[PDB]
């Protein structure tokens, strides 16, 4: 994608996250799981929303339009009328598909952005505590167990508290 | 033991929904938005909860003139569209031209009821003339007959006195008056049924003021007639007084429609049937249940309608890209 | 002591303007453009110096036929824009149809001037006939008058002689010429007026040729007349003749209009006044002063103007989203 | 926004800084203040310039559009006329909007991006004679001047010149 | 030694292709692509292996009527596009009115075939009648002649029998068929030639139905002639029947068009001249090579064309900025 | 740019390079040379490809759209037909432009990111066995020979084969 992420240096998807569309993974002593992370998600949701919202309201009500009748010495009115009709529907037709086809790219570079800004925020919360051992992993110098992985899901990392620590197994 | 380890990742799921965007096509996402319309219920529903008015076998000059072969309809009526069968039988049966038909056809697509009433009644407006006039050209059950809301008036005991009939509209509302000029086709059944030959008929409201004169001339059969009737009509505002004068060919009429104007009404051709239910969006081919911006099922829409598009497919994506792999 | 810094940052403000964007509303920003003029001056304006074309009382029929009720105009008159008054109660003042008046009506859409002369003077142009005739239908400080552009015809000395009368076009441009044809209610007063019955008029030019006979009727009363009187009118082009022939009920043309072609004008209806401004842009509710792109005042526009759209409100972000907190 | 800085990693905008949308502030012996980045902001300023003018050139005048009379006896021309004038006011009232809303995303991310690119510049200039202690600031392992800290502003930071004395405090 | 090296960059060549963005304009691009069509051949093409038909010196009235001043095309033609010079020096050479003329034209604009027969054969069908009657105005080598498609009926040895001719349509397509109404300036010349004062003209078929009566009135001369011919035309159905009446001033059919019906023909007016090649697409100005989606030639297309657009340039990039310092 | 690589960091383009449109230039004790990455280019190529081929297929074929006549008395209609066809021209001819210059724009950033992304992919790959010397070149702290060239120009380094090398040598 346009920023890397998805499909780029992290690979593939979770099928085992279930709750969101971003989201962590954990691994320490007391076991795994996936989490998803409520605060980006459900900002992406908000915005896709007023976005499928905002394409359908700028498109009026289609009120009544039916088809009219002409003798045949009025040939030229007629053909006037069938070119406004279709030239009408040729114009719509064109600004449906183009807006969605626009759009979409949007929305999958939006996404992209999402999990690249997911990923850098912990990134700078962790500095030298963890090393990124790629594919959008960090592997802690120092142990981590289920209040400190919720520090780290939210934004209440204390770098300070183990840096001792991870100085010491980074050596 | 390697440590402890966070990761960032996104969702994945079993979806095979596929969008097309401008750079690549058929992009499998895992969430997804159908954005046009292709449901139909294939019925002719009640729109807004008025049903229609189908005419049957009978198209607008058929019901208007009083075709014998129609089934009779209530006489007064009210509906949200007008239904004509793609297969109308019965119209104009004695050949003629119907002056500005069309234009009458789009007056009606914005007329919500009409009201069937005698403007001039059969045994009380035509002393010295004779109205039972008929002929195989509009037949009903194998005998001869003729449009249920005009008269054929000829002579009577060998004359063909002057008329002078008039109506004043105190209905109300617009009152729609048809009438007809019979041109035979030969100067001997011109004297045979008017017993004039300089004949005419005069038509006048506050703002209508037409004279008709009777084209005498062989023809070509049609409908196995030689002759011809023009059809004509005005709408005479409520209020106004319309004044018929002829010394023959008038085809007078009998009776008329007074006539309520609507919103969002229309003429539509469809073959499908009446079925008890209620839609707010009607189209030829059904009837539309749809909070979806853009349909692709039929450019001919009744009420609340998506806008029809030439498109086969709409789909917005609102998922990531979709890799459980 | 912490050390020395640097930061990196962006600007904000105390500004409150809000856009919309398609992933968010209602976004507060440092500094916007709007894009939607909504203001005008509530007045009626010259266009690129020139003063548009009053009407009054009249509307366009009332003022081509010269109704007596309306202050008359200079015989020459140049404008950029036509004006009719919602309430003009002043039109057509005998009852008639006015034959392809809405076609006259796009004519003068495209017309920038007028000279009003002569073509057939009252005291020269008909002897033999009776040019005083007047009716209580077009009526000028409760008397009886007439257009001040025709001239009744009627019978002098118990005859109406078959009246021959022509002009040549030698004005250089476009004349327009207007007459009338009367049609009695009774032929008791078709005798009284032009002497016979067989009347018919004949009008002729190099591309226009008609003739009209009178339609003998009993009428419903319009402005207390049972009687009708149709206009009619063409352009005669420079250096062509017209030719007025007639043995009755002819209502002779006695003023005509030599018109120049424009661009850019047209005929709008308006409340407001004429006052002493200039504009390069006209609508009916008044003058904008703009070189943004859209316009939500009015779809009616004389002159360079921004295009209509029915949208509220249309800014466009150029600064950040402001957050200053 | 869609690359993390504007109301992302720099959680706020400055009211101090009046010159230009996006600056530096900088904190020394010699005081402190603010100073907008005359480059950046002025390429800014002229892309969203043409960008406002390519909106309007598109439009074109709006010449003289007036009404037409039809009589009693042209009802569908008259509708036709209607039709004619009600769809293209449809087209464009949903083009004015629809343009100016991608667009407004479209500007929003450009200064989004414009303010990741200026920090980012100052990170490769800086190297490790600064660190990154969040919210868009560096904290120097070194004194730095007025004039050293105007060689950040533009782009001719010596980083060999203050090399030896970063490494000292960076021990 | 500094050290093994290794550098990511992009490409970049000596193009000197501009293309415009919204934030900035005229940015030098590697590779771009053209969708913008400004070429043509300057020459009149064959459309999908059909070639058009040239009116040469005539426009759709003088080819139809038969103006004896142009080339006489052969009996039967096929075509894909009709072509009219803009100098059509011959159209109507008798001064009167073509009804509904242009409405024949949009007929014409879906033909593609046309087959000229005698209908009425010249020394056949008028008995008691002469048929050589010429004119001045439709002049052939310096003397008088007519139509090549009509025939002016007159008076044969003092007398102007009823005529009464029919022709049933056997050929299995439309037929087009053109008459013409004379009006004398005045009576003593409708004696001369018609012997009748109350004279008529009557056409009719199964759906057609009209009757035309001399106007006789002074005229201005165009081109040397005071008097008028107004012309008239219908299309005869496959089977139908059209039947002739008249005792003067009929200008009766001689020739006959049957006409194939065909898709996307129309008319169009070029000053070009036909060569010897084949195109799919094809302007007044010339003929279009292209699978671009605009082109800025001209509005005017014949075929398979790109689009219209006013655009003077319109190129989208596909590689880089170019940086070659 | 938008993703601040081409005319940001990385100054010019490489004329040497005629293979792709974006590529790897090496120096070793072997020698020097351009080397287009296939597989960006390739996936770019198809990209814009589609994209083309999109704006297209969107616009249909101009089939058979001639003049009308109308007599002296048809003024209105033939004004009305005139409407119709200046109103569908305005608006074809502002989609054809507009929709040129914003994907013109889409297309500068989308090389803009695939170049970034590409810098990005090898700077993950090298680790601390190379340094950023700007201009988006990498100095190795190692003897990287033709092998160990293709290696980073495909996605196969071995960062632990030369890591205690390069250790040695950044000291
Ligand atoms: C048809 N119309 C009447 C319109 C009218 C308005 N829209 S609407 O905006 F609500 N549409 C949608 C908008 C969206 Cl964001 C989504 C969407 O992706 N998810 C919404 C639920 O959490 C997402 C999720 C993430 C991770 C795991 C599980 C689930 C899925 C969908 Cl499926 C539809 C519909
Ligand atoms: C109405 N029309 C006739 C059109 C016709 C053309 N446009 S025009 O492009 F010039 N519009 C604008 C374009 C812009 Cl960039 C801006 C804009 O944000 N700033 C311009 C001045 O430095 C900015 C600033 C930054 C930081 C601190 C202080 C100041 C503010 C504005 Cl306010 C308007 C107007
Ligand atoms: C005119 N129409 C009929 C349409 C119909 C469809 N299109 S089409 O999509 F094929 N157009 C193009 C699409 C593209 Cl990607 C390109 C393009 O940049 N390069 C293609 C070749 O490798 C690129 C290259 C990179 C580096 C070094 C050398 C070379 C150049 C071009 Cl020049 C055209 C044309
Ligand atoms: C972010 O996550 C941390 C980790 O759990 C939260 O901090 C703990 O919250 C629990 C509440 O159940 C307390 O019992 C612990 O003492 C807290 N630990 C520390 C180190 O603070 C924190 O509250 C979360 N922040 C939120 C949700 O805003
Ligand atoms: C970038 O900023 C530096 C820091 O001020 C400028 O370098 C100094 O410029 C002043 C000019 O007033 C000289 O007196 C100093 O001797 C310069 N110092 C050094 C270390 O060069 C530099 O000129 C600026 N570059 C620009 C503006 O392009
Ligand atoms: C990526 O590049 C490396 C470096 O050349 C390739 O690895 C070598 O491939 C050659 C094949 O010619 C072998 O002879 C070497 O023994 C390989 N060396 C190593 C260390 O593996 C590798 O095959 C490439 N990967 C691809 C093309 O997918
Ligand atoms: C996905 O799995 C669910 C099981 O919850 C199943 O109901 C659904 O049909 C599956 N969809 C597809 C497309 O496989
Ligand atoms: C679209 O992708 C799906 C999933 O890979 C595939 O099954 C389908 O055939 C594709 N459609 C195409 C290539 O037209
Ligand atoms: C129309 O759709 C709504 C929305 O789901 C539904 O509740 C209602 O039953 C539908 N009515 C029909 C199908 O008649
Ligand atoms: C912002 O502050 C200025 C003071 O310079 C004041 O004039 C202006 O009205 C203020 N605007 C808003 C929206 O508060
Ligand atoms: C838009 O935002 C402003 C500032 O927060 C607020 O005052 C206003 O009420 C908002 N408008 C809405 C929510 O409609
Ligand atoms: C029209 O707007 C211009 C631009 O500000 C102004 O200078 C001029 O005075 C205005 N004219 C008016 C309001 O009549
Ligand atoms: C670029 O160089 C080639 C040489 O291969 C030459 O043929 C071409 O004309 C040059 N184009 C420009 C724009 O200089
Ligand atoms: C566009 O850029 C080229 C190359 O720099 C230049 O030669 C040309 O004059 C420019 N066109 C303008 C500025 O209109
Ligand atoms: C039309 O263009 C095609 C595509 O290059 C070409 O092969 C053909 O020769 C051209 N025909 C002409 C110019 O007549």
């Amino acid at each position: 994608g346009l920023f890397g992420a998805i499909a780029g240096f992290i690979e593939g998807g979770w099928t085992g996250m279930i709750d969101g569309w971003y989201g962590y993974h954990h691994q320490n002593e007391q076991g795994s799981g996936y989490a998803a992370d409520q605060k980006s998600t459900q900002n992406a949701i908000n915005g896709i929303t007023n976005k499928v919202n905002t394409v359908i309201e700028k498109m009026n009500i289609q009120f009544t339009a039916v088809g009219k009748e002409f003798n045949k010495l009025e040939k030229r009115m007629e053909n006037l009328n069938k070119k406004v009709d279709d030239g009408f529907l040729d114009i719509w037709t064109y600004n449906a598909e183009l807006l969605v086809l626009l759009e979409n790219e949007r929305t999958l570079d939006f996404h992209d952005s999402n999990v690249k800004n997911l990923y850098e925020k912990v990134k700078s919360q962790l500095k030298n505590n963890a090393k990124e051992i790629g594919n959008g992993c960090f592997e802690f110098y120092h142990k981590c167990d289920n209040e400190c992985m919720e520090s780290v899901r939210n934004g209440t990392y204390d770098y300070p508290k183990y840096s001792e620590e991870s100085k010491l197994n980074r050596e | 033991a390697p440590g402890d380890t966070i990761c960032i990742g996104y969702h994945a799921n079993n979806s095979t929904d596929t969008v097309d965007t401008v750079l690549e096509k058929n992009v499998t996402v895992t969430h997804s938005v159908n954005l046009l319309e292709d449901s139909h219920n294939g019925k002719l529903c009640r729109l807004k909860g008025i049903a229609p008015l189908q005419l049957g076998k009978c198209n607008i000059a058929g019901w208007l003139l009083g075709n014998p072969e129609c089934d009779p309809l209530l006489p007064v009526r009210s509906w949200s569209y007008i239904v004509e069968t793609p297969n109308s039988e019965n119209g104009i049966c004695y050949p003629g031209d119907f002056i500005d038909y069309e234009e009458l056809r789009e007056q009606l697509s914005s007329v919500s009821s009409f009201e069937r009433f005698e403007i001039f009644p059969k045994e009380s407006s035509w002393p010295n003339h004779n109205t039972n006039g008929v002929t195989a050209a509009c037949s009903h059950e194998g005998k001869s007959s003729f449009y249920r809301n005009l008269l054929w008036l000829t002579e009577k005991e060998g004359s063909y006195p002057k008329l002078k009939n008039s109506y004043v509209n105190k209905k109300g509302k617009e009152v729609l008056v048809l009438w007809g000029i019979h041109h035979p086709p030969n100067s001997k059944e011109q004297q045979n049924l008017y017993q004039n030959e300089n004949a005419y008929v005069s038509v006048v409201t506050s703002n209508y003021n037409r004279r008709f004169t009777p084209e005498i001339a062989e023809r070509p059969k049609v409908r196995d007639q030689a002759g011809r009737m023009n059809y004509y009509w005005t709408l005479l505002k409520p209020g106004d007084t319309i004044i018929f004068e002829a010394n023959g060919n008038l085809i007078a009429p009998m009776y008329a429609f007074a006539l309520s104007r609507g919103f969002g009404s229309g003429i539509i051709t469809s073959n499908a049937s009446m079925h008890e239910c209620n839609t707010k969006c009607q189209t030829p081919l059904g009837a539309i249940n749809s909070s979806l911006p853009y349909q692709n099922i039929h450019p001919v829409t009744i009420g609340e309608c998506p806008k029809y598009v030439r498109s086969a497919k709409l789909r917005m994506v609102t998922g990531l890209r979709n890799i459980p792999s």
